[PDB]
């Protein structure tokens, strides 16, 4: 099991540099669409031999036709060729409503025009050099179609795979009572994972997928269930706020200890 | 640009991240 | 639901929401207000601009007038302040342009490295942003004092409008008409 971390920008670099000096970081997951004009050698210098993986935040590919994506695919594919990521991955997310840009990525309506969404998945993934993995959303509200049934169709009808976020699935269980159980059929064909912390919304109305706290015990016990169910090739221990090296290192330690 | 008389300023914001806001 | 989505872009409806739905829509809306407030300390000179209800009024106005709420949000906010107040300090205008240039470097997903922004109120100032070009280097938000675009902005930009250009890099001034 290669245990890694996410890297989206420069705010966290002091903290990552400290992690590099006090822990084994087996790989780094770049939020690659934040590095599209970055000198590739400068990226390699920072990685200092560590392998990388790609995670795409803002392709917004469900809002676009295939032709609008060509330019972004070209840049990403050059970065894929030069950096050779272990995997590449994107999100199932909603970024606009009635033409207004949202301040956050919201959950997709899985059952609405499911076939058109599967077609956009095929189109985007066919333009990227490699098998595209799609990450499960930390559901806040229930809807008619299960996220599981949605991903079952992705995995059956397209060339895409699953990037399974363990704490996102835990968040959905709390928020919408989606039994974690339902993912285990798909989990068994997944080898690349995420795990992170979260926070309570005001008045504890739902869990927010902040990547800002340490991983809590129920999520680690979910991790061990995942480890029993499948082969964990890689897991990225995510952090996007509160760049305290001791807390991130504690998360990395707990993830490794839990599967030993 | 050609009036290289420039000032760089700080902006307290942040890159796109997967972490939701709270 | 589409009602939850509707209240995120059009918050001033009185259509009822449950507590959970209301706290979510408020949370999502709070994120864009925080971005503005954290990056523009000069707004504290006018505390009325800083209330969450003022933010909600701003977002609602953006819905009715289809103003952009992406990286151009800060520019939209200046236009709302102009629309509502008789005057706004140039330091608020400047900080909001700086915020927009910053947000451009995070949102634009092309090989272009540079955005340049100007406003009719400051015809002798050119604002810009450069994406990070090296792994450990921050994005660069800059300001130029220059008359280079002043003739173009008085003849081709109506008062109250911003104009912006996307450029491959920051070596040359914009030649063309930009947007707005
Ligand atoms: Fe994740
Ligand atoms: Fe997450
Ligand atoms: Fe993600």
């Amino acid at each position: 099991m290669n245990v890694g971390v996410n890297w989206s920008g420069q705010r966290e670099l002091p903290c990552i540099n400290q992690l590099f000096l006090t822990r084994d970081i087996d790989f780094v997951e770049l939020l690659i669409d934040n590095f599209l004009t970055t000198d590739v050698d400068s990226i390699k210098a920072f990685l200092a031999g560590r392998p990388c993986a790609f995670h795409i935040m803002n392709s917004q590919f469900l809002h676009k036709d295939e032709r609008e994506l060509l330019a972004m695919a070209k840049i990403i594919n050059k970065l894929i060729h030069s950096l050779q990521p272990i995997y590449i991955s994107d999100h199932i997310g909603k970024f606009y409503h009635r033409g207004q840009a949202l301040p956050q990525m919201l959950e997709v309506d899985y059952g609405l025009q499911t076939h058109s969404t599967i077609k956009k998945v095929k189109a985007w993934s066919s333009l990227l050099d490699g098998k595209l993995l799609l990450e499960n959303y930390p559901s806040i509200f229930p809807q008619d179609m299960s996220q599981i049934d949605f991903f079952k169709r992705i995995l059956e009808e397209t060339y895409c795979g699953l990037l399974f976020d363990i704490s996102n699935a835990f968040i959905a269980e709390v928020n919408i009572k989606q039994s974690r159980t339902s993912w285990f059929d798909l989990i068994k064909h997944c080898q690349h994972f995420h795990i992170a912390g979260f926070e309570n919304a005001p008045d504890n109305q739902f869990l927010v997928d902040t990547h800002s706290q340490c991983i809590e015990e129920p999520v680690l016990s979910f991790l061990q269930e995942v480890n029993n169910a499948t082969s964990i090739a890689t897991i990225s221990v995510e952090r996007d706020e509160n760049f305290d090296v001791s807390d991130w290192a504690l998360d990395i330690d707990n993830v490794r200890n839990r599967v030993s | 640009m050609k009036n290289d008389k420039k000032v760089v300023v700080k902006v307290k914001d942040k890159e796109m991240t997967c972490g939701a806001f709270n | 639901m589409e009602e939850i989505l509707d209240r995120i872009i059009n918050p001033l409806s009185a259509k009822p929401l449950t507590k959970k739905e209301h706290i979510y829509t408020s949370l999502v809306l709070q994120s864009s207000q925080s971005l503005i407030l954290s990056a523009c300390p000069s707004l504290q000179s006018q505390r009325q601009f800083c209330s969450f209800e003022y933010h909600q009024q701003f977002i609602d106005w953006c819905f009715f007038n289809k103003k952009r709420t992406d990286w151009c949000l800060a520019l939209s906010f200046y236009q709302y302040l102009s629309y509502k107040n008789e005057q706004v300090s140039v330091e608020i205008l400047k900080e909001l342009i700086h915020l927009a240039c910053s947000q451009w470097t995070y949102a634009d997903k092309s090989t272009n490295q540079t955005v340049v922004i100007c406003h009719t109120r400051l015809p002798s100032m050119v604002f810009g942003g450069n994406k990070s070009l090296f792994a450990q280097e921050f994005r660069e938000v800059f300001l130029l004092e220059t008359e280079q675009l002043k003739p173009f902005i008085q003849s081709h930009v109506p008062d109250g409008y911003f104009v912006y250009w996307i450029l491959r890099d920051d070596s040359e001034y914009p030649s063309t008409m930009g947007e707005k």
